[PDB]
């Protein structure tokens, strides 16, 4: 897939129930998990438009409440190409 | 009724389902910081063929960057933990000296602690 | 004003406390000539020709009025032989 | 089992205090200390969904008011085959 | 071309935003992205010093509201060649 | 010369005036002026970023009291590849 | 992808800005643009239903404000057969 | 020594102080320092349950003033097996 | 040269608009910019007394109003030779 | 040389001219630079306790005012030998 | 499983039952009944934590209205090595 | 291992509770559980009075609302010689 | 046990009432008992340094109501190899 | 060395603390312990004058709140040969 699908979180443990929430709501791929430092941590789902529409709202409900909670939750239909050499390919 | 780990926390667990012309051309430094900082900024009034922007004129930055992509802002807890954070933390109080002799035993210099605490 | 050279630095645990927390050196005129002690105002590194004040003068290059300083480093020279 | 029980603290002696609770509780297994940064210390633990109850549990309750506190206490009962290449296999 | 643009946002998510829109809203490169610390990640691009002015604030209008939002927005129409070298040459 | 400028005037004496005055006031190729129909004349600049921003903003001006009026001044600094085809590539 | 997105716009300037704003946005690709007549300029994209939705969104808010403004935005998640003929098959 | 004192501090000349008191005040030694992130630093120390209470107690008496101070003191008589697994065996 | 300038900044924005300014006012050479954490950004240079002095003034001038801000703006006339291992020899 | 003078401080630069005072002051030699983390920066000498007795009381009062300023100005004349293993033995 | 479940009753009817219907309820071994003394008998059950829990919940209701009724209904999802001595291995 | 800490009960249930917080805690060898009769149950334990003095607090906070609930809590550091005659010292 | 446990009193019954109190309450050797001058006598007593703890707290209850009263009550856990030449060694 | 640190206090136990203290925190050999009568004991060390220093410092701290407390606090940097012959040369 093409569309992109962030989920910033203050935390850990909301960061991991958002990227459970997003791959079990729709066909997404966690493509990665970074620590932005200073206590964010982003997950990256890549995939289909409608998916990752649906994997990133699944994510932003279940982590609203756990934690410190979310900090950004946004999608990317397409992104630009220069934009994908700074984007996870593997989950880590 | 049952006692055990199942009673220990309550409320602070989650995921369970559990069933049941101006005078200066530049304008003032304190006036407006620059959306722009460095090269972009528009503080001072370069007449003729700027690249500025009037509202006439519609595209590239504004609405039409902004608005592309879907985004929700969560409201979340910030607080930061950091040096310049906990630079007003709670200190106990200064140490002080009763010493005598010659220690060089000044007070009027930065607060310096000796191993226990003592001032020194 | 002087011009002299920092050798070496020069501890006194026990000074009198009225003389805070300034370092000392031992500067002196040439190689070979009389040490003397200057407070450091403004930080050296040995080797260094440093430009000294004397008098009353040096007191207030110490940072206040009452310093006991005789003699007070207040510049390093750029560019000296 | 593969339950995942997280305890999200600030600092590193709650997170310990926690992890002593949650493997003493019940049979969950350590399997990772995840510094996030910014002073939130995760600890997770993997066993089956009625151990990592009251696993969690206990480290909740045991952790609450130890040092700086208490960010999160989360329980998974099924993690997503994706989420799994973001969490330890095990503690270092 | 020369000139160099810069912004900086609080966490990760406003900053792929803000890459995105710098490199669709004018032609400059994407040079790459920086995790200062603490929170900040700063994200670079290369382009004319026209191109890299709309870069910039389109930039900065798409990543205003994105997540906790913008820090910084640069631009040095002419870079130093000793500043050449704390600047990423292509996004690794 | 990547930069689209276009100004949409009600008639063509405004687009006459609004093409005069843009490729005057900066170095911009008049690509094209286009008959949309209805009363609709489009003329469109290509330049650089900077060149283009000063030819459109000089342009909406000099044509918006002449004739039935200015219809619409948008500046694009780089259109898309695909775009790039609807286009026209020289005035004649 | 064989969903087909239109927008429709009166004046060339708003169609173009929507024909940016569409292929920019998502993953489609832009047939052709079509002069109806008396003012009115229709662009097309086609594309995966998921994609052409972002797109058709992003498209009618970016020209909705610009020159005299938008039309039509209407989704077509599959185009019968017949209706291929009087499609634009490849922009000019 | 099988039993565990910790003690956590915004800073590492608070924490050398703890780890120096802790040290000489009782029979215990100093097993890691560990930077938390986000200024807190851990010092532990394993001994004896009569042994590690006097270290602690020094301890913070001693980091209660100096620095930014004490965020946590913390006894672990039993450490379960599981948990050292996230515990220093030997000092750096 | 042994004169040190370094300029303490609140992101790497402010940091890389001191270090043009400071290099590009004097003859200084940028020896080095280090990520301290929390959000500090410090750029050094060395150079003559008086270069070093001219540099600073004018990098502490450029960065006052970029992004956070200025944090600390200090001229070291003469380096120790002990401190020469705790500063880089050459840019990162 | 067993007598430890630590001086910890918010950024960079307050370290660099506490370093620098410190070792200007007295015949004591710089063993370390440790990034804590949350900005804190911590200088850590080694000398005879007159010699850093003297050298962390000129330091202080040279960092005092330098940006942020100071957090901590500590000397242990006597550390113990397991506080050694956590503490550093050259710059680097 | 190690869990250990125990239903405390007034006299030995409501033990009997509660014995009956917790190992119906789930998988727990019955392992024995104690003559605590003065009226009360207990009855152990072990098993996996999930299966402990829904035992005693049926043995808790089981016993409640039978005779003079229940006193105590505990779980403990992990027991000591030590308290095994004092735990019946099998009735007798 | 000398000091001796007792926590008495009413009924078995509450008892086994003290006696697996009591051994949880710290390092106590349990060495009697004794019915006493007329419903009371006792638990001794013995070891050092530092681990001794915090197994007694975990099992008299552990013991309090399970079942008919806690009786006494006591602790002697050191028993004389003859009472020890009337210690268990394996239970049975 | 090598912690050292004082109470100091004012006239010799209440340090003998402390000594026998002390002695008793928990398991410390008495060390020694030593005339201070002007009405202050001082016991000391060795052992474990729980033990110690327990005793000193002990002999401070029961010698405070006795006599003039009781001055000061102290352990240390670890007492310098220098100060050991001090204290008395055995009671005479 | 020669310097000279004494430290007098009112009883034995704030005495004995102050001598554990000043021989821990720095290299000190104590020489003395003498009665004054009246309730004053005072305790001297030798060493050099910055060990000197650092050991009264923490010994005045340490005995400040014990029992009576402390009485006076004295450094002689370098003793006359007169003096020496009443200083005792080592502990009775």
């Amino acid at each position: 897939g093409i569309a992109l699908g962030m989920i910033e979180t203050r935390g850990l443990v909301p960061a991991i129930e958002a990227a459970d929430a997003m791959t079990k709501a729709a066909e997404v791929r966690l493509v990665g998990r970074q620590f932005v430092g200073g206590g964010y941590v982003t997950v990256l789902v890549r995939g289909e438009t409608g998916a990752v529409n649906a994997a990133v709202r699944a994510g932003a409900d279940a982590c609203e409440r756990v934690g410190d909670g979310l900090v950004a939750a946004h999608i990317i239909a397409r992104v630009h190409s220069e934009v994908e050499n700074i984007l996870p390919k593997a989950p880590q | 009724r049952i006692t055990g780990p199942g009673m220990l926390a309550t409320g602070l667990i989650t995921g369970t389902p559990e069933f049941r012309k101006p005078e200066l051309v530049c304008a003032p430094r304190s006036d407006q910081m620059d959306r722009v900082s460095g090269e972009g900024k528009e503080r001072c009034h370069i007449t003729g063929d700027d690249w500025s922007v009037n509202k006439h004129i519609t595209g590239t930055a504004g609405q039409w960057a902004s608005g592309r992509n879907p985004s929700m802002r969560g409201n979340a807890r910030v607080v930061e933990t950091s040096a310049f954070a906990n630079r007003n933390v709670p200190k106990p109080e200064k140490p002080g000296s009763k010493i005598t002799g010659s220690s060089g035993n000044d007070t009027q210099g930065s607060l310096i602690t000796y191993s226990g605490g003592a001032r020194g | 004003m002087k011009i002299m050279q920092v050798e070496k630095t020069l501890v006194s645990t026990n000074r009198i406390a009225d003389m805070g927390h300034k370092p000392l050196l031992v500067v002196w005129e040439k190689p070979g000539a009389p040490r003397q002690v200057a407070v450091d105002a403004i930080g050296c590194i040995p080797g260094d020709w440093v430009l000294c004040v004397g008098s009353s003068a040096a007191r207030e290059a110490a940072g206040s009025k009452s310093y006991p300083s005789d003699l007070t480093i207040i510049g390093i020279i750029d560019q000296w032989n």
